RNA sequence: AUGGAGAGGA
């Protein structure tokens, strides 16, 4: 299990990652150090000659070069001695051990791998500085981030070996994955907060930006679109240009909560025909999403389309994101004068409402719901009376954050940021809890030794009144640490337990392909499943679809 | 066994997998100078030659299929259908 | 250094919550994750 | 080559949907009472005020790279102040001898309801929009 | 560990101010926020060059050989 | 004259507050970027070391010798040593130059830039003195020294650009802004209630009018009218970064020019 | 600044670890699970300190 | 519990109900009662479930959960996979665990089984029974080092 | 003297503890909305105040600057982090041999401080620049 | 470690060329003449400036990867006008602009005290 | 009504609605016998399972079932006519074209499907993180380990 | 990584003219992505940048212990008192361009300590090498130039898909290969190989 | 080269 199964192997290497925009989906940044050291055994051919002699000319250490050279008789020149390295006449049949070069196919992998996806195969950009660089988008399948994340990459070294990873590997052919029947490569961060902020009605371009965004575009077939606006001064919108790196024939049609062919939300998304109609781009469209743009743009057009596809719309969206800027302060976690004293009020009710339930529970009145203590119906009360204050205060500081608020922004654009991630910072953190019950009585009947005994309400159990932004009291924060503490230490054997699972369940399934009948089987021939999925089908080309036989009136149906 | 020219269930669909190794097993030979079945049309690529030579069906192995009782299925690259 | 030197092990119900009463004897901050999280503690 | 409606309306609504640059119109026909208009009016270019009455056609005329002015000496479709250019996406039945037309100008989109613009407002990728005074 | 020369990110060279620093601040006896406003550093990165700095060579020479 | 239209307003020997009339802000632009990092300076780019018993380790003098500001104002006489036919350094490229201490003191002895002595034949130009805007007359602090510790340097000074690494850095701060009152609405202001009582007004809102609100947005106005300020190192005087600044922009945009003719 | 509790052996600066132990001496009753023959257990970890 | 149910007239309207849930599991006597619907009954018991409505049915409800533990967390993940998985488990004629008790038990080549957990014991008494290996495991040619029959590897090449 | 005593948690278990000896006990009778909602004087009985929260904390979280602002977990990474934060470790760096010793060219003494790096010698012996930072997208790097 | 030297910013190497001129396969009348060791200091000016040429169908540039210190101007112009011509005078007005600011500037500076 | 099923047949519509470029205010060119003809012989055509015998053949129309209550639905004479108002041609694209997609769809022989439907499974496992159901990891972990001993047992009666 | 789990490594490095500007001329030496901010609600860092400006201009110390009566809002109405909007807000100028940026952005300073763990300590790449003496497989750890693991659950990743020929190259002419000699009555490896 | 412990990264 660990020295056949699982081997040390040759022709391997890794780094810390960084991300980078201008850079091709299936593409790999390798460091020019790491180029010069992997090896691809080329075999002298009547084509490539004058390309190789010269790598072998070039030697073992300015990049496009080479090291051994291998004969007939099967010896090895080590090109970095030998009296004869700067000379060397290559004849047919003889093997040239090359320094990995642009556009070769190299698997590029993430640990821990637990999916096809965690290894894919690439095309070797080769570049400066000591980090692989790769395109934010293969981020999600790999799940890298660049935080200090390290990435393994494996060479081959047949022909055949080549073919098997840019045939079956490569990241477009990964890009709509049989996981979920959805792909499952997106575009994050900037691109998306950016793509959000682009697109909006309000965001007009004027010509001398309209040129260079249009040049940035790759495919761009050098034909300017012509503007929306003609009259006082010339423009053009946002979705206007970005609609110039959404190819042909892609059709696309969502509508969301209020959408009516208008879109007065600019709600939705009308895509007719490479040319975008109305709403605002962001997640739900242009994410990793099922109906999304990248879902279609892939089987419609092709998987390489499609690859290119993560590449226009960054090429042009970080472009027009650079030159209009985001921001986070601390002024985007304020909230206003009232919605502030409004937020207080909100919570000093919920206040007197544990207070009141106490009260009234302590004085034996308190019925006990079906199956469960008083003790418990009680805790289950007051729980669900705190929860509903968080998310009272939260709200009412939701509602107050302003279409400016560059975290508000995030949340709209789907980049970063959740609801509570609000409801915490500007209003009141919530409850704290520790395996299912509020704070526990640790001390003899109390949380702390700075309360009475039987003290059950809400400071005193583990509820943090504050906001991050107005800052936690010394209880509050130890409280919090209590929780804070419960999690990292599931996150910690939630994992261990969790790559275990794997272990089996791929150890158990193992042997499991669709045979030549289409039938599905293991290693002795015992049947499984007598068509693959009971439908025959591979995941990667299923797609939600509505049955509109199921739905609608008897009568509707006639009609 | 055997299983005649008749009589077969097999997809006349080249399967990826078949076609990845296709492509490598000609991008193998052709990349030590084998002879080529198609005017390499300013391209010299072991691999993006093998492409060509079988988008031009002109392509000489024969994929031997199995299924489970032991038996087997001979196709040529000719009979079979490449769609992706 | 100072960290290194106040430092506690425990080797081997629920020992790596953090319990009510290390207030102000244990950090209820300083720790490693994963490993031995809350487990090794500062004082 | 040539014009495909025209009209004047009486702009009855200004909707700064929360937006600083647009701004959506709701005004009516000064003639048909079979017509309404809504639009989408880039108010910091042109201003449109409620009670105002502003003049609009369509047209489909006066597609290669857009050229800069040096039409600083062309003629021009326009004796107007405010000029939009876009697609038609919808082609609605209002029920009747009733009818309505869907444009965006990149976004900033249209409804026009009547009858007469049957034989007159192609199914197409044609359409400018000149707004006056 | 001795005045950076110049400040990093604006550039001006503020090494030749720290004695004259330590001199406004010891001697004539002003608060910092003004020893570094007369010594001209305006801008606030050029400012913390020397506020933040932290002469820590004066313990360093206290060794022997 | 023709085109542009600089004002000077406020003049040091280290400050020059002037607005710049009647220019694209491309140009605006790329002067600052010019005045930044592409107009020569001379500073220290080679240091051998002879002995070194000091608290401060080799490459960390080394490299705080680089940061120290020599006047670079004939530096356009001096060439650049890769250019100049010798091998390494010369009289014609480099200026080399010595620092010499020794602890004699029982209390700290230190080691000033205006410690610093020419050593190369200068031949005549107006080259590689250690700047000194210091009161007292002695410029920046290299180092300090014990009783027995010894220091004993030869510094090579060479021609260089910011873009070649910012000791050749000849501006130092260089202040730029463009439209007082948003009338051009270039940014959108980030408020909480009232943009304009929350955002500050800079002092360059006096030398241009008023918005006076009942006034439709200006569509068809574009960008002049540029207020900066070019602070300086010292190595070059004020004016000669502004007047090298848009000389070597001049000079390297000609060389466009040039580069087509060859062609 | 250096501020000590390590030992130095063989040039090598090592520090003991604080070990953390239950307490001898004391009284414990622990509840005992669904399907022992014991329902409760008083137990104390005895040692002459 | 609400129910999307037809009415009459063909549209599905919501039709809500009341359902009773338990603590702790006998199926074998709790459908048996008047009143209740026994055709629709429920328990996330899906090992009580298999030996009381049959294998077949067993295996609905071992998927049913599978698909809840997933999808309650936020996920979707197509059915053919957790399909297979339970398949898989469910195809022995009982439940076969994924421990070294279930799938590794059965009869499948030596080497194979092997490589999960009890290496070495599997091997001596597979060394005692005289077994003999398919070599047609996955797991086996990994260990041969040879062209395990994988995509690749499922067919044969010739001229 | 005895106006300062020892605690260890069995007897903690039998005495009332205040937060702040300011807040905590004079008499009772506005209030800036900005500063945050303490509870109370609740239960009048303490037999010890506590000498200063802060204090329930360890040699590398003193070093967070409001840390009190923070979501727990994040604390905890600072913890681990801070120990591996490159600046002096000693003064005598030059004079000792270690296999492996970083130490920053110019630390600098933090623009925001607890009041417990006074203790720490953080102050003095700092790992860490007061950089300039900038919270933008800039180019997507 | 494989950081390149930082003069690689300005000074060609090897066969480098300060522009190659090419023909653009999309339009027609139309030029991508890529930059060799410059940036946006000088690539942003000259489309600037090469647009109040009125003579100027379409001017933008690009900096691919900015690992290298190179740009991509691209430049359509009128029936007639050669793209080249559409450079050259755009060029020329910016020396000739700066060429009056210099002397503006010095005159100014000139009439200053301190 | 919302499942998962190979070939997006909207979007082949769309793509034929388009790429004739059709107007909605003229009359087709099909014959009753075209549409209803052809929509029952494109199906006989939609292959999966391909062997000439009984029990495979009735195999294949299992395989297809879910998919041609689509198909039908959607290629309905009625339909085809008035809501996207198909010419002969473009129909006979529109049947030509679901045929190629949906033979590309079926899976591959070789297809390693274990190794695959255990890291489908085992990787969403692993980003699960936190009324009172046993849900989540542990749960996942009984599942598996066909546990007898567990936590929350339950009876859901109707 | 400053100083609230906020930790990050360097993608590049800007010049300070490609840098945006503040207008009275400075520069940041860091910029950091808005997207770290949201979803750890690191809140304390937003709050120490705007109290390091305060400090850093009026020339005290900032004081950000824990539990204390310092506010946003105390601290906010110092820095107007003092010149810039009150939450660290200040127009800047694009580097490239020198227009205006359309957002305004966040800027002060922020106490930032540089961690270990720097690239070339970990850049390793190995393409042939040593091996061990037991296994004829390859060394471990990038110190004796050793290989990168092909592991149990990366063999899975070849297996799921259909890389068979790579997964046996990667396990074959990497690693280990090796040629020994079979007996074809018993079965074994007892076959005396007297080759030659 | 082998065995054995501890800290650390994602
Ligand atoms: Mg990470
Ligand atoms: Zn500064
Ligand atoms: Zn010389
Ligand atoms: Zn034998």
């Amino acid at each position: 299990r660990g020295n056949l199964m699982g081997k040390r192997v040759d022709f391997s290497a890794r780094t810390v990652i960084s991300g980078d925009p201008n850079l091709e989906l299936d593409q790999v940044g390798v460091p020019k150090s790491i180029a010069k050291t992997l090896t691809y055994p080329e075999v002298v051919t009547p084509y490539n000659i004058d390309r190789l002699t010269q790598l072998v000319r070039n030697g073992p250490n300015e990049h496009p070069g080479a090291k051994y050279v291998i004969r007939d008789s099967g010896d090895r020149i080590d090109l970095r001695y030998s009296k004869r390295a700067g000379d060397i006449q290559l004849q047919y049949g003889w093997k040239v051990e090359r320094h990995i070069m642009d556009n070769d196919p190299v698997l590029f992998n993430r640990q821990p791998s637990l999916h096809k996806m965690s290894m894919m195969a690439h095309r070797v950009k080769v570049i400066p500085y000591s980090t692989f660089r790769l395109n934010l988008s293969v981020t999600s399948p790999y799940n890298a981030d660049f935080d200090g994340d390290e990435m393994n990459l494996h060479v081959p070294q047949s022909e055949e070996t080549r073919a098997e990873l840019s045939q079956l590997c490569a990241v477009p052919l990964q890009i709509v994955s049989p996981q979920s029947n959805k792909p499952c490569m997106g575009i994050v961060q900037d691109t998306l907060c950016g793509i959000r902020k682009l697109t909006l009605r309000d965001t007009f371009i004027e010509l001398d930006q309209v040129l260079n965004m249009l040049y940035w575009v790759p495919d761009w077939d050098g034909v300017i679109p012509t503007p929306a606006i003609i009259k006082p001064k010339p423009l053009w919108s946002g979705k206007q240009i970005l609609s110039v790196a959404i190819p042909n024939g892609i059709h696309l049609q969502r509508f969301d909560e209020g959408t009516t062919l208008l879109s007065p939300k600019d709600n939705g998304m009308l895509i007719i025909d490479g040319q975008i109609i109305f709403g605002v781009v962001e997640k739900k469209t242009v994410g990793s999403s099922n109906g999304g743009l990248i879902h279609v743009v892939t089987r419609e057009k092709g998987p390489q389309v499609c690859a290119k596809l993560f590449g226009n719309i960054q090429k042009v969206v970080n472009f027009w994101l650079l030159h209009n800027g985001f921001s986070t302060g601390i002024g985007d976690t304020i909230a206003d004068g009232p919605t502030m004293r409004e937020i207080t009020e909100t919570i000093a009710e919920a206040k007197k409402k544990v207070l009141d339930v106490t009260k009234e529970a302590q004085a034996n009145l308190l019925t006990a719901k079906h199956g469960m203590t008083l003790r418990e119906s009680f805790e289950d009360n007051v729980v669900r009376f705190l929860n509903e204050a968080r998310d009272k205060a939260g709200r009412l500081a939701e509602v107050n954050l302003k279409d400016l608020n560059n975290v508000k922004q995030m949340v709209m654009a789907g980049s970063k940021g959740s609801f509570i991630n609000i409801a915490q910072m500007s209003a009141c953190v919530g409850q704290q809890s520790v395996e299912g019950k509020r704070i526990a009585f640790g001390f003899v009947d109390r949380t702390l030794p700075h309360f009475s005994k039987d003290d059950y309400s809400p400071e005193s159990k583990g509820f943090v009144e504050n906001s991050y932004l107005r800052g936690l009291t010394p209880q509050e924060f130890f409280f919090h640490a209590m929780g804070g503490r419960e999690g990292l230490i599931d996150t910690a054997v939630k994992t261990a337990e969790t790559g275990y699972i794997q272990r089996r369940l791929v150890k158990a399934l193992e042997d499991i392909m669709v045979h030549y009948d289409n039938t599905t089987r293991n290693s002795l021939g015992n049947v499984i499943q007598f068509i693959y999925g009971e439908d025959g089908m591979d995941a990667a080309h299923i797609e939600k679809q509505s049955l509109d036989t199921i739905g609608g009136s008897d009568a509707a149906f006639e009609k | 066994k055997a299983i005649p020219k008749d009589q077969r269930a097999t997809t006349p669909y080249m399967t990826k997998y078949e076609r990845a190794r296709i492509l490598g097993t000609r991008a193998l030979q052709i990349s030590m100078n084998a002879p080529v079945f198609v005017d390499l049309e300013g391209e010299t690529d072991p691999l993006r030659i093998a492409m060509k030579e079988l988008a031009e069906k002109k392509i000489p192995l024969v994929i031997r299929r199995y299924l489970p009782d032991g038996s087997f299925e001979d196709w040529s690259v000719e009979e079979l259908i490449v769609d992706l | 250094t100072l960290s290194h030197l106040r430092r506690t092990n425990t080797p081997i119900a629920k020992p790596r919550q953090l319990h009510n009463t290390h207030w102000g004897l244990v950090c209820p901050a300083e720790t490693p994750e994963g490993q031995a999280c809350g487990l090794v503690k500062n004082l | 080559s040539n014009t495909l409606f025209d009209d004047i309306f009486q702009v009855s609504e200004v909707d700064p949907g929360r937006y600083n640059k647009v701004c959506r119109i709701e005004a009516a026909s000064t003639t048909q009472d079979q017509c309404k208009l809504t639009l989408d009016i880039n108010v910091e270019l042109f201003p449109v005020a409620a009670q105002d009455s502003l003049t609009v056609t369509i047209a489909s005329s006066l597609t290669r790279s857009w050229r800069p002015p040096q039409a600083g000496d062309r003629s021009l479709a326009d004796d107007y102040d405010y000029v939009m250019y876009g697609t038609a996406y919808k082609f609605e039945e209002v029920s009747k001898d009733l009818i309505a037309v869907y444009y965006s100008f990149g976004g900033l989109l249209m409804r026009l309801e009547g009858n007469y613009r049957n034989l007159n407002n192609l199914k197409q990728e044609n359409a400018y929009l000149l707004i006056r005074r | 560990m001795i005045v950076p020369v110049r400040c990093f990110s604006c550039g001006k060279v503020v090494g030749d101010k720290w004695e004259s620093y330590l001199n406004l601040l010891q001697e004539d006896e002003l608060d910092e926020g003004t020893a570094l406003s007369r010594l001209g550093l305006k801008r606030y990165c050029c400012r913390r060059m020397i506020l933040t700095h932290v002469d820590l060579i004066e313990k360093f020479l206290r060794y022997n050989p | 004259e023709e085109g542009p239209q600089v004002k000077i307003r406020e003049a040091s020997k280290d400050n020059v507050d002037f607005i710049l009339s009647n220019v694209d802000l491309a140009m605006a632009n790329s002067l600052r970027r010019v005045m930044i990092a592409e107009i020569p300076t001379l500073a220290i780019d080679s240091v051998e070391v002879e002995t070194n018993t000091t608290v401060l380790a080799d490459e960390f003098i080394a490299h705080r010798l680089g940061l120290i500001p020599l006047q670079s104002m004939d530096i356009e006489q001096l060439e650049y040593s890769r250019d100049c036919f010798c091998e390494d350094h010369c009289d014609k490229c480099s200026v080399v130059l010595t620092l010499q201490a020794f602890g004699e003191s029982e209390s700290t002895t230190n080691v000033y830039s205006k410690d610093l002595v020419i050593v190369s034949n200068l031949m005549g130009r107006n080259i590689g003195h250690p700047i000194i805007q210091d009161k007292e007359g002695n410029g920046v602090l290299i180092c300090k020294l014990r009783k027995g510790q010894e220091l004993k340097l030869t510094c090579v000074a060479k021609k260089g650009i910011a873009k070649e690494h910012a000791k050749w850095g000849p501006a130092a701060a260089i202040e730029f802004e463009y439209d007082p009152w948003n009338k051009l609405k270039h940014t959108d202001y980030w408020y909480e209630q009232d943009s304009a009582k929350e955002w500050p007004q800079s002092k360059n809102c006096e030398y241009e009018d008023p918005p006076n609100e009942g006034d439709p947005f200006d569509y068809k106005a574009q960008a002049d009218t540029f207020y900066m300020n070019v602070e300086s190192v010292g190595s070059i005087p004020v004016d000669q970064v502004v007047v090298r600044g848009i000389d070597t922009l001049q000079k390297k945009v000609a060389s466009i020019l040039l580069a087509l003719t060859q062609m | 600044f250096d501020m000590g509790g390590y030992f130095i052996i063989n040039g090598s600066e090592k520090v003991l670890i604080a070990q953390e132990r239950s307490a001898g001496n004391i009284v414990q009753v622990f509840k005992k699970a669904a399907p022992s023959p014991i329902s409760h257990v008083a137990e104390i970890r005895s040692a002459l300190e | 519990y609400d129910r999307k149910v037809p009415s009459p007239t063909g549209e599905y309207v919501k039709e809500p109900e009341w359902v009773l849930e338990t603590d702790g599991v006998n199926l074998s006597e709790v459908m048996t009662v008047p009143g209740i619907d026994p055709t629709r009954i429920y328990t996330n018991s899906f090992i009580d479930i298999m030996e009381v409505l049959g294998i077949e049915a067993g295996r609905a409800a071992l998927y049913k959960e599978v698909y809840n533990v997933i999808a309650s967390d936020g996920s979707y993940v197509n059915y053919r996979h957790m399909a297979l998985l339970v398949d898989v488990m469910t195809t022995q004629g009982g439940l076969t665990s994924v421990t070294r008790h279930g799938f590794n038990r059965s009869n499948t080549g030596a080497l194979m089984r092997c490589s999960f957990e009890e290496t070495v014991e599997i091997l001596f008494e597979a060394g005692a029974s005289a077994e003999l290996d398919d070599c047609r495991g996955v797991s086996e040619n990994v260990i041969l080092g040879q062209m395990a029959p994988i995509g690749t590897g499922a067919f044969d090449v010739m001229i | 003297e005895g106006l300062v005593e020892y605690i260890d948690a069995e007897e903690e278990e039998s005495i009332l503890i205040a937060m702040q000896p300011e807040d905590l006990e004079p008499a009772e009778a506005d209030v800036d909305p900005a500063k945050r909602i303490r509870v109370s004087h609740h239960a009048t009985t303490f037999t010890h105040c506590e000498i200063h929260p802060s204090m329930i904390l360890g040699v590398a979280a003193s070093i967070i600057p409001f840390p009190d602002h923070n979501q727990s977990p994040r604390n905890t990474y600072q913890s681990a982090m801070g120990k591996q934060a490159m600046g002096v470790f000693l003064t005598n760096y030059n004079v000792r041999m270690d296999t492996m010793a970083n130490i920053l060219y110019y630390p600098q003494k933090p623009l925001g401080t607890t009041r417990a790096m006074e203790y720490l010698k953080f102050r003095e012996l700092p790992a860490g620049q007061n950089a300039i930072v900038a919270i933008a997208c800039y180019s997507g790097y | 470690m494989n950081a390149p030297d930082r003069f690689e910013l300005f000074l060609l190497g090897e066969g480098e060329s300060k522009l190659k001129i090419d023909p653009d396969t999309k339009a027609p009348n139309a030029v991508v003449i890529t930059f060799e060791k410059e940036d946006h200091t000088l690539g942003n000016l000259i489309r600037a400036e090469l647009l109040n040429d009125r003579k100027v169908l379409f001017a933008a540039y690009k900096v691919e990867h900015p690992f290298f210190a190179r740009f991509k101007l691209r430049i359509q112009t009128t029936e007639g006008y050669d793209p080249k011509d559409a450079l050259k005078n755009a060029c020329n007005s910016i020396i000739n602009k700066l060429g009056a600011l210099k002397t503006n500037f010095e005159t100014e500076w000139n009439l200053q005290t301190l | 009504a919302n499942w998962p099923l190979p070939v997006n047949i909207r979007r082949i519509i769309q793509n034929a609605q388009q790429t004739f470029h059709i107007d909605h205010t003229k009359p087709s060119d099909l014959t009753i016998k075209d549409i209803v003809l052809g929509v029952k012989d494109l199906q006989e055509n939609l292959l999966v399972l391909r062997g000439k015998n009984e029990i495979i053949q009735n195999a294949q129309r299992d395989a297809v079932t879910l998919f041609c209550c689509l198909l039908r639905s959607r290629l309905a004479t009625r339909r085809v006519l008035q809501e996207y108002r198909l010419t002969k041609q473009a129909f006979d694209w529109v049947l030509s074209n679901i045929e190629a997609q949906f033979l590309r769809s079926v899976v591959h022989p070789g297809e390693m499907v274990g190794v695959l439907a255990a890291q489908s499974i085992g990787e969403p496992a692993t980003q699960m993180t936190l009324k009172k159901v046993t849900s989540g990891v542990p749960r996942l972990k009984e599942i598996l380990n066909v546990a007898k001993n567990m936590k929350t047992p339950s009876l859901t009666v109707y | 990584a400053s100083r609230h789990g906020q930790k990050g490594t360097i993608g590049i490095t800007y010049r300070r003219e490609d840098m945006p500007f503040t207008a009275e001329g400075i520069v940041p030496d860091l910029i950091i992505n808005p997207h770290a901010i949201p979803s750890r609600m690191t809140v304390a860092h937003l709050i120490e940048c705007l109290l390091s400006k305060v400090a850093a201009l009026s020339g005290n110390e900032g004081d950000a212990s824990p539990f204390t009566d310092i506010t946003v809002e105390g601290i906010s109405k110092l820095l107007r008192e003092h010149g810039y909007q009150s939450r660290g807000f200040e127009v800047m100028y694009n580097g490239h361009t020198g227009k205006k940026l359309m957002a305004q952005i966040f800027f002060g300073p922020t106490y930032y300590q540089r961690l270990r763990h720097m690239v070339d300590d970990k850049i390793h790449a190995r393409a042939r090498g040593p091996m061990q003496v037991l296994t004829r497989q390859p060394v471990e750890g990038r110190s004796r130039d050793g290989g990168l693991r092909f592991g149990e659950m990366e063999r899975d990743c070849m297996i799921a898909h259909g890389a068979a020929s790579f997964l046996k190259e990667r396990l074959m002419e990497a690693s280990d290969a090796f040629r020994v000699h079979i007996c074809g009555i018993c079965g074994l490896m007892t076959v005396i190989a007297k080759l030659n």
